[PDB]
RNA sequence: AAUCGAGCGUGUGA
C-alpha cells in the first residue's frame, strides 16, 4: 500500500509535468524494488524466528522450524529469491525485450 | 472423476465426439453394452418416420496411438433422455465428464529417500486396485502377395515346428479370437516356396488376446473354411 | 603497448604490442569473469590450455639463413626445431612473430587434413589436402579414433610411445 | 514379572467392523504389539476370492453381453470385490443363471452348503432384456495377498482359450486396522494400559480368529531366534 | 496411496499442487460423510439437509 | 599395418588402375527378374 | 582397496604398471593355469589377483625375472 | 526359458562387472560413470541419489543409456578410472561433486537443528548411545540441548 | 473457502493430519500434509521405453547397428560420449566402442567365439565406414590410400 | 584434442605473475585458489628479501600455500602451459596437478579435452564518476 | 498354501570380536523384516532386565550448587562415570557397595572387593584418579534391579539416571533377498553390542523369548 | 544358411 501511495504521488508530479519519461520509469522501477527487499526483509525474518517458552517460562526466541524455511536455509532445495517469490512477492518482470 | 476440477471437463467431454450423445429427446427403449436405442418422443417427431433412434457403440477400437476407444452406456431402461445428453461415456470420460486419471490419496514427506528428485512411491492398493492399468491395442497386417517363384498360400503346414504350436491351429492357420498369444505365436498362416514360413507372427516381447479379425479380399480369390 | 585511443580493445594488436603473457592474462581473466558473474567456478588452467592451442602458429618475418620462405605462416613447433638445429650449428635462428588466430580457424589451420575434414569445411580442407599432396601422420586424437586405433592419451600414451620407439 | 495380554471384549458394532480389547500390557508392549499385530493383520490374513469366470457365450474379456447393462470388463471387475466365506474347502466352483429384467445381485448364485455369501446386495450386472439369459461358473479359491493374473499361469500352462477370464486375486479379507494403547483405571497397578485394535474387513473373517492367526505366525517367525542354532 | 516429495514444491513453485490436495481432501472427506450416513440407511431429509 | 595417409589427385591412369571394367548401359536392374 | 586402489599403490608403485600386470596376470590365469592358494570364496579373478597385488609379493621387476628364467628353459 | 541355471550365471556376470551409465547430453567428463549393477525385479535402474548431480539428472522422466565394456582392458580401465567412488572431485575446479542435496540435506539439518525448551534438556549423556537410546525411545527429544562426552 | 469445506467433513483445518511409520508405527514429529490429488498415467511407459540388445541387426552401407526401439537399433554412442571417454584416458573403452561395438566385418566373429569360450580379445579392427568413406573418396576425384608401413 | 601432457619437466622458467582481481573494494579470489595446485618457477621469498619460503621444484598444495598466507606472499609466479617449453605436447610441471586426482599428472592425460569439457559444460549455465577507498 | 512357509536356508552369524556379532537369516517374508526389527529393537531397549547404579550420597551438601576439593574431576563427572559401571547382582534386588581405594597414582575397578552376590564385569573401568597424599574418597553407591531407563528429572542425596537395560548398541537394516525366482524377500541383519552384563545375541534371544511369551493366550 | 534396409515430413519426451 506505501508504495502504491508513492507512485501515485510520482503519478501525480508527473501529471505537474516535474520528470520525464524515462526518469520516471527509471524511479519507479527504483521504489519498485524497495518495495521488494522490504517485503523480503519482513517476511525472511517473520519465518525463522518463534516464541518458545522456556524452562523458566519465559519466552527464549529461536531459529523457527518452518519447513520452507528449513528447505531454504538448509540449502538442501530452493533459494531466497524462490521463497520470496512463492510467499512474499514475485517482483519486477521482463518484456519480451530487455526491458522491465 | 476429478474430485477437483475445473467445470471445464463437460466441454471436453462432450465437444471431442468420443460421448455418444442423444440426437432427439424421448425415452430408452433399450440399453445394451454395445446398443442404445431410444423411443424418440412425440413433442419432437417429424412426419414420415418411426421416432427410434439407435446408437451403436465403439467397443474396444485401437485408437491412432494403440490406445483403447471403448463406449460404456451411461442410462438404463425407462431413463428420460433429452437432446444433447450423453447416452455412452468414451474412454476417459465418467458421466459426461473429462476423465484423465484418478484421484489418489498423496502425503507430501520425504521417505528414506524414495521420493527424491521428483520420485514417486506407490502404495500397493493402487495396483490392487488397477486403479491405473489401462488396455493397449495394436494391430498387425498379414498381406498375401505373388512372388517370383509362385503364389504364396495361407495354410497350417509350417515344417520343423512344434505339436504345442499346431495345437492352437486350424484348417487355415489362423488362431480363433480371444486365443490368448505371446510374441512368436503364429496369428496368420502363409508359407514361401523355395518351403519356408512366410506368416506373420506376435512380435517379440508382446503377448496379449486376439479381438478383432478383419479379411480384405480382392476379387477372385478362394477364400477358405476359417475365412 | 599502451593504448593511444580509448575504447573496445582487440586481442590481436596485444598479441602483436603487449607480448603473449599479456594476451593470455587478458582472455583468462575476461573468461574468468564471464564465469564467475555466473557464480560458475572453473580453473584457469584449462583457458590457459586453449590459448596456447590457439598459438600454434609463427609468422616468418625474416628468414635470413634458414629453410623458411619469407611471409608463410608454420607451426611454431617447426620453428623451435629449426632454431635448435641452427644452435646445434652455432648460427642464429630465425625471427618470428605469433599470431592470435580463432577457435575455428585454428582447428582448420592445423597439419592434419584428417581433422580438420571431420570438423568443418571438408570440401576445402579436401581440395587444399589433394592439390598440396598433404601427408597425416596418426598422432592426434580425432586421428586415431576415426582409424579406430588406441588414442595417444591414458592407457593408450604407452602404446604410441612404444610405436614410436620401435620405429 | 509381565502381565501377560489377554481377550477382554470383541465388540461386533457390524458385520465388517469389530473392536478387539487386549488388557493387560506393560508400559512399550502396548505399541510393539499394535504395530506388529496391525502389519501381520495387513500382510497374511488369508481369504477367498473370484480367480476364474467362464460365462458361456463369451470368449474374452473384451467383449459385449446380449442384453447386459455392463461389459464383460465390468463384471469381471465386480466380481472380484465380491466377499465370498467358503468352510472346508480351498477350491469351489459356484453357478450363477439368470434371466429377465433385474440387476443381478449376489444374492443369486446358486446356493450350496459350503459357501455364504456375506453381502446379498452386492450387485454384479444388470439385465435389460427379458429373453437375456445369463450364466456364469466362478472359481473361487483360498489364498493369501494378492496374486495378479499376469504372474499366475495354468499348470500344464494350457487352459480353455474361450473360458480363462482370470480375474485378480485380493485374497485379503481385511481392509483397515487401527490400534489405540489407552490408560486403564486398573486397582492393582497404575502403569498397566490396554490395546484396542479397530478393525475394518470384508465380514469374511471372524476377527478372533484372524488375531490368532497373526499371533500365531508371529510366534512361529520367533521361533527361528528363539531356536537358534 | 502416494507419497511425494515437499522438496520439488518449493523449487519448482508449482503451489496449485498444495491447494489442490487440501480440497481434494476435504472434498473427499465430505464424500466420506455422506457414505457414513448411506451405510445407517439414514433418513432421506437428513441427507437432502447434509 | 599403416603410418599415415597419403592424400593427392589421381592419375587417368590410376582411376582405370582402379576399375575392373568399364560401365556402358545407364539401366541398372531388370524388372521382369531380378538379374542386374 | 580392490574397486577403487590406494593401497595397492604404495604397493605395485606406477598405476599403469598396475594395469600392465592385472592384464598379464588375467591372460595368465586364463592360459596359463596356475593354481592359487587363495579359496575361492565366490569372488572375481581379477577380484583374488588385485588381492595378490596389494599383498605386495609380486612386482614388475620379479615377473621380469621370472619370464627370463622361464624363457631360459 | 528362465531357469535357475540363468539366474545363477546371471548372477555370477553381474557381481564385479562394471556397467557405464550415461545420460544424454554428455556435457562434462563426468556424463558417463561406471556402476557395480544390482538386479531389479522391476524394468528400470536404479540409480544412487548423490550422482544424480554428475549426470544432472532428476527423476522426473530421464532417460539414461546403459553400456557394457567387455574386455578386460576395458573392466579394469572402468574399475579404476569410470567409477563414480573414484571419481569425487570436478576437474573443473577440483571441487567435489557427491555432495548431497534435498532429502539428505533436509534430514542433516533437521537432526543438528536446537529447541530452547525441548524435551530431555539439560541432561548430561555418557555418550552418542546414550543419545540414540534417549532418542528411539521417545524420551529425549532430537533438538534438546545436553552435555556429552565426545571422544 | 477450502479451510471451511475441510471442517464441514470434520477435518483438521490445517491440511496436515498426525501421521505413523508403517514399519515402526512411531508418530513423525511434525504433522504432515495429506489429501487427494488427481494423477496422471502418462502415455510414457517402461514396458515400451525399456530396451537392449547383443548381436542384433545391421545396415548395408556401413555395418553399424542401426535403429530404434522399433527395428531393435543400439544407442548412438555420439561425439560428445567419446569426448568423456578421452577425457578420462580410457583408450580400449574408446576402442571398443569405435571397432568393437559397431564397423567390424570379421573381428565381430572371432570375439563372439572368444566371449562364448571365455575369452577377452580381438580389439584391434579397421571400421568399415572408414572405408566407405575412402571409396567415396576416390570415386570424387582423389586419391587417397595407406601406406605400407 | 591433439593436446597431450607428454613430457615430466621442462625446466622453463618464464612465467606469469598473477594478482587477485579487484572490481572495487571486494578480491574475487585470493592468491591461495590461484596458486593452489600450481609449480613455482623460482624461490618463494619471506618479505624482506632475506629468507626463502619454498623451493621452485616442489609441487604447491594447500599447506604451502597455507603457509605462505601466514608469511602473507604478495605475488607468485607460476610455470604456466603458455610459456612451456616443450615441443608436442605440454610437460608436468607447466600444467599444475590434477584437479580430480590430487597428485602430480601422468605422462599421457589429455588435458585438452579435459579442457574443452570442463569450460564447454558450464556454458549451460551461462546467459542467452570517482574511485573511493572502503578500506584501512 | 495359507499354512504352510518357506524355511530359512542361511542362518549366519559372523564374529567381529566378542560383543560385536552381525547375525542375519535369509529368507524373511515381506514386511516381517521390519516387523521382527522394530519389535524387537523396542523389547532390548525398554524390557530388558538388569542392575545399575540409581543413588549415590554425597556429605554436605546443602545448597544449589556446592564445589569440594581434592578431586581431579567434578562431582558431575564422577557420577557420569559411575553411571556406566557394568553392574551384575544374582542374589538380591538392592546392595550397597562402597569403593576403597587410596594413594597417588593410577585407579582401576578390580581394588574392590569381591562379592558373593555380586560380580564385576570389567575391571578396568576408571572412576577416578587420586592425586594428593590427604585427598582419600570411599563413597556409598545404591544399585537397584530394573528393567530399561528411568530418567532422574521427577522423584541418597544424588540421584543418577539409572541404565538398567544391558543393551548397549543395537540397529536393524532390512536388504533386499533373492531366492531362485522371488526377489521380494527381506533380509534382517541385526548389529548387536553390550557393556558386557549379557551376550550381545543372548539378549536378542532373551527379549525374543520375552516377546514371544507375552503371546502365550494364543497358542493353538 | 533361415535374418530383413534408407531417406523426408510431422508430433513428442529428455
Ligand atoms: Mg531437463
Ligand atoms: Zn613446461
Amino acid at each position: 500500500s506505501e508504495a502504491e501511495a508513492e507512485v501515485a504521488e510520482i503519478q501525480e508530479q508527473f501529471q505537474s509535468g516535474l520528470v520525464t519519461a524515462g526518469e520516471r520509469y527509471n524511479k519507479v522501477i527504483d521504489i519498485w524494488a524497495a518495495a521488494n527487499d522490504r517485503v523480503s526483509k519482513a517476511m525472511m525474518d517473520n519465518l525463522q524466528t518463534e516464541t518458545v517458552i522456556n524452562r523458566d517460562g519465559q519466552e527464549e526466541k529461536q531459529v523457527s522450524f518452518n519447513s520452507i524455511y528449513m528447505m531454504a536455509d538448509s540449502g538442501a532445495r530452493g533459494s531466497a529469491a524462490q521463497i520470496r517469490q512463492l510467499a512474499g512477492m514475485r517482483g519486477l518482470m521482463a518484456k519480451p525485450d530487455g526491458s522491465i | 472423476k476429478p474430485l477437483v476440477g475445473t467445470g471445464m471437463e463437460r466441454a471436453v467431454a462432450v465437444d471431442s465426439g468420443v460421448t455418444a450423445v442423444a440426437k432427439r429427446g424421448g425415452v430408452v427403449q433399450y440399453v445394451d453394452a454395445s446398443r442404445i436405442v431410444i423411443k424418440v418422443n412425440e413433442d419432437e417427431m417429424y412426419p414420415g418416420e418411426a421416432g427410434i433412434d439407435i446408437y451403436n457403440l465403439t467397443k474396444y477400437t485401437r485408437s491412432n496411438q494403440n490406445t483403447c476407444i471403448n463406449q460404456m452406456p451411461c442410462v438404463s431402461l425407462g431413463e428420460p433422455v433429452e437432446r444433447g445428453d450423453v447416452l455412452a461415456d468414451g474412454p476417459s470420460t465418467d458421466l459426461g465428464e473429462l476423465a484423465l486419471g484418478q484421484n489418489m490419496r498423496v502425503a507430501f514427506m520425504p521417505w528414506n529417500g524414495y521420493n527424491f528428485e521428483d520420485s514417486i512411491l506407490v502404495s500397493e492398493r493402487v495396483v490392487q486396485e488397477d486403479r491405473f492399468t489401462t488396455i493397449h491395442i495394436q494391430e498387425l497386417a498379414c498381406v498375401s502377395r505373388d512372388t517370383k517363384l509362385g503364389p504364396e498360400e495361407i495354410t497350417a503346414d509350417i515344417p520343423n515346428v512344434g505339436e504345442a504350436a499346431l495345437s492352437k491351429l486350424d484348417e487355415s492357420g489362423i488362431v480363433y479370437i480371444g486365443a490368448e498369444v505371446t510374441g512368436g505365436d503364429i496369428l496368420v498362416g502363409k508359407v514361401t516356396p523355395k518351403v519356408k514360413d512366410s506368416s506373420l507372427r506376435v512380435p517379440n516381447g508382446v503377448s496379449g488376446t486376439v479381438i478383432d479379425v478383419q479379411v480384405f479380399t480382392r476379387d477372385g480369390v478362394e477364400k477358405d473354411k476359417r475365412a | 603497448g599502451d593504448v593511444i585511443s580509448d575504447g573496445p580493445e582487440a586481442p590481436h594488436d596485444i598479441l602483436r604490442l603487449r607480448g603473449v603473457h599479456a594476451v593470455t592474462r587478458y582472455i583468462v581473466n575476461e573468461v574468468q569473469d564471464v564465469y564467475r558473474l555466473q557464480g560458475v567456478k572453473i580453473n584457469d588452467k584449462h583457458i590457459e590450455v586453449i590459448v596456447r592451442q590457439m598459438l600454434r602458429k609463427a609468422t616468418i618475418v625474416n628468414a635470413g639463413s634458414s629453410d623458411f620462405l619469407e611471409g608463410e605462416q608454420v607451426e611454431y613447433s617447426r620453428v623451435k626445431i629449426a632454431n635448435r638445429e641452427l644452435e646445434a650449428n652455432g648460427k642464429v635462428g630465425a625471427t618470428y612473430s605469433r599470431d592470435l588466430l580463432g577457435i575455428t580457424k585454428a582447428s582448420l589451420a592445423t597439419e592434419s587434413f584428417i581433422s580438420a575434414a571431420s570438423f568443418q569445411e571438408t570440401t576445402r580442407v579436401l581440395t587444399e589436402a589433394a592439390v598440396a599432396g598433404k601427408r597425416d601422420e596418426l598422432r592426434g586424437l580425432k586421428e586415431n579414433v576415426i582409424v579406430g586405433r588406441l588414442i595417444p592419451a591414458g592407457t593408450g600414451y604407452a602404446y604410441h610411445q612404444d610405436r614410436m620407439r620401435r620405429r | 514379572e509381565f502381565l501377560k495380554p489377554r481377550l477382554v471384549d470383541i465388540e461386533q458394532v457390524s458385520s465388517t467392523h469389530a473392536k478387539v480389547t487386549l488388557e493387560p500390557l506393560e508400559r512399550g508392549f502396548g505399541h510393539t504389539l499394535g504395530n506388529a499385530l496391525r502389519r501381520i493383520l495387513l500382510s497374511s490374513m488369508p481369504g477367498c476370492a473370484v480367480t476364474e469366470v467362464e460365462i458361456d457365450g463369451v470368449l474374452h474379456e473384451y467383449s459385449t453381453k446380449e442384453g447386459v447393462q455392463e461389459d464383460i470388463l465390468e463384471i469381471l471387475l465386480n466380481l472380484k470385490g465380491l466377499a465370498v466365506r467358503v468352510q472346508g474347502k480351498d477350491e469351489v466352483i459356484l453357478t450363477l443363471n439368470k434371466s429377465g429384467i433385474g440387476p443381478v445381485t449376489a444374492a443369486d448364485i446358486t446356493h450350496d452348503g459350503d459357501v455364504e455369501i456375506v453381502k446379498p446386495q452386492h450387485v454384479i450386472c444388470h439385465l435389460t432384456d427379458e429373453n437375456a439369459s445369463i450364466s456364469m461358473r466362478i472359481k473361487v479359491q483360498r489364498g493369501r495377498g494378492y496374486v495378479p493374473a499376469s504372474t499366475r499361469i495354468h499348470s500344464e500352462e494350457d487352459e480353455r482359450p474361450i473360458g480363462r477370464l482370470l480375474v485378480d486375486a485380493c485374497y485379503s479379507p481385511v481392509e483397515r486396522i487401527a490400534y489405540n494403547v489407552e490408560a486403564a483405571r486398573v486397582e492393582q497397578r497404575t502403569d498397566l494400559d490396554k490395546l484396542v485394535i479397530e478393525m475394518e474387513t470384508n465380514g469374511t473373517i471372524d476377527p478372533e480368529e484372524a488375531i490368532r492367526r497373526a499371533a500365531t505366525i508371529l510366534a512361529e517367525q520367533l521361533e527361528a531366534f528363539v531356536d537358534l542354532r | 496411496d502416494i507419497v511425494l516429495n515437499p522438496l520439488g514444491v518449493p523449487s519448482r513453485m508449482n503451489i496449485g499442487q498444495i491447494l489442490e490436495t487440501h480440497l481434494g481432501m476435504a472434498a473427499k472427506g465430505i464424500g466420506d460423510k455422506i457414505n457414513a450416513m448411506l451405510k445407517q440407511q439414514q433418513e432421506v431429509a437428513k441427507l437432502r439437509e447434509f | 599395418e599403416f603410418d599415415a595417409i597419403k592424400i593427392a589427385l589421381a592419375s587417368p591412369d590410376m582411376i582405370r588402375s582402379w576399375s575392373f571394367g568399364e560401365v556402358k548401359k545407364p539401366e541398372t536392374i531388370n524388372y521382369r527378374t531380378f538379374k542386374p | 582397496a580392490r574397486v577403487t586402489v590406494q593401497d595397492a599403490v604404495e604397493k605395485i608403485g606406477n598405476r599403469f604398471d598396475l594395469v600392465l600386470v592385472a592384464a598379464r596376470r588375467a591372460r595368465q590365469m586364463q592360459v596359463g593355469g596356475k593354481d592359487p592358494l587363495v579359496p575361492e570364496e565366490n569372488d572375481k579373478t581379477t577380484v583374488i589377483a588385485l588381492r595378490e597385488i596389494e599383498e605386495g609379493l609380486i612386482n614388475n621387476q620379479i615377473l621380469d625375472v621370472r619370464e627370463r628364467q622361464e624363457q631360459q628353459e | 526359458r528362465e531357469e535357475a541355471v540363468v539366474w545363477d550365471i546371471l548372477d555370477e556376470v553381474i557381481r564385479e562387472h562394471p556397467v557405464l551409465l550415461n545420460r544424454a547430453p554428455t556435457l562434462h567428463r563426468l556424463g558417463i560413470q561406471a556402476f557395480e549393477p544390482v538386479l531389479i525385479e522391476g524394468k528400470a535402474i536404479q540409480l544412487h541419489p548423490l550422482v544424480c548431480a554428475a549426470y544432472n539428472a532428476d527423476f522426473d522422466g530421464d532417460q539414461m543409456a546403459v553400456h557394457v565394456p567387455l574386455t578386460l582392458e576395458a573392466q579394469l580401465e572402468a574399475r579404476a578410472l569410470m567409477m563414480s567412488t573414484n571419481n569425487i572431485l570436478s576437474p573443473a575446479n577440483g571441487e567435489p561433486i557427491i555432495v548431497p542435496s534435498q532429502d539428505v540435506v533436509l534430514g542433516l539439518y533437521y537432526m543438528t537443528r536446537d529447541c530452547v525448551n525441548a524435551k530431555g534438556e539439560g541432561m548430561v549423556l555418557t555418550g552418542p548411545k546414550e543419545a540414540e537410546r534417549l532418542y528411539r525411545s521417545g524420551l529425549a527429544s532430537l533438538h534438546a540441548r545436553v552435555k556429552v562426552r565426545i571422544t | 473457502e477450502i479451510k471451511e469445506l475441510l471442517k464441514l467433513g470434520d477435518l483438521p483445518t490445517s491440511g496436515q493430519i498426525r501421521l505413523y511409520d508403517g514399519r515402526t508405527g512411531e508418530q513423525f514429529e511434525r504433522p504432515v500434509t495429506v489429501g487427494y490429488m488427481y494423477m496422471l498415467k502418462l502415455n510414457h511407459l517402461v514396458d515400451d521405453k525399456m530396451h537392449a540388445r547383443s548381436t542384433g541387426s545391421y545396415s548395408l552401407v556401413t555395418q553399424q547397428p542401426l535403429g530404434g526401439k522399433a527395428q531393435f537399433g543400439g544407442q548412438r554412442f555420439g561425439e560428445m560420449e567419446v569426448w568423456a571417454l578421452e577425457a578420462y584416458g580410457a583408450a580400449y573403452t574408446l576402442q571398443e566402442m569405435l571397432t568393437v561395438k559397431s564397423d567390424d566385418v570379421n573381428g565381430r566373429t572371432k570375439m563372439y567365439k572368444n566371449i562364448v569360450d571365455g575369452n577377452h580379445q580381438m580389439e584391434p579392427g579397421m571400421p568399415e565406414s572408414f572405408n566407405v568413406l575412402l571409396k567415396e573418396i576416390r570415386s570424387l576425384g582423389i586419391n587417397i590410400e595407406l601406406e605400407d608401413e | 584434442q591433439d593436446l597431450v601432457v607428454t613430457e615430466d619437466d621442462c625446466g622453463t622458467h618464464e612465467g606469469i605473475m598473477m594478482t587477485p582481481v579487484i572490481e572495487g573494494g571486494d578480491v574475487k579470489e585470493p592468491l591461495r585458489d590461484r596458486v593452489l595446485g600450481r609449480v613455482t618457477a623460482e624461490d618463494v621469498l619471506k618479505p624482506g628479501t632475506a629468507d626463502i619460503l619454498v623451493p621452485r621444484n616442489t609441487l604447491l598444495h594447500e599447506q604451502w600455500c597455507d603457509l605462505l598466507e601466514e608469511n602473507s606472499v604478495d605475488a607468485v609466479k607460476v610455470r604456466s602451459v603458455v610459456s612451456c617449453d616443450t615441443d608436442f605436447g605440454v610437460c608436468a610441471h607447466c600444467y599444475g596437478r590434477d584437479l580430480a586426482r590430487g597428485h602430480i599428472i601422468n605422462k599421457g592425460e589429455a588435458i585438452g579435452v579435459i579442457a574443452a569439457q570442463s569450460i564447454g559444460e558450464p556454458g549451460t549455465q551461462l546467459t542467452m564518476s570517482s574511485i573511493q577507498v572502503k578500506n584501512k
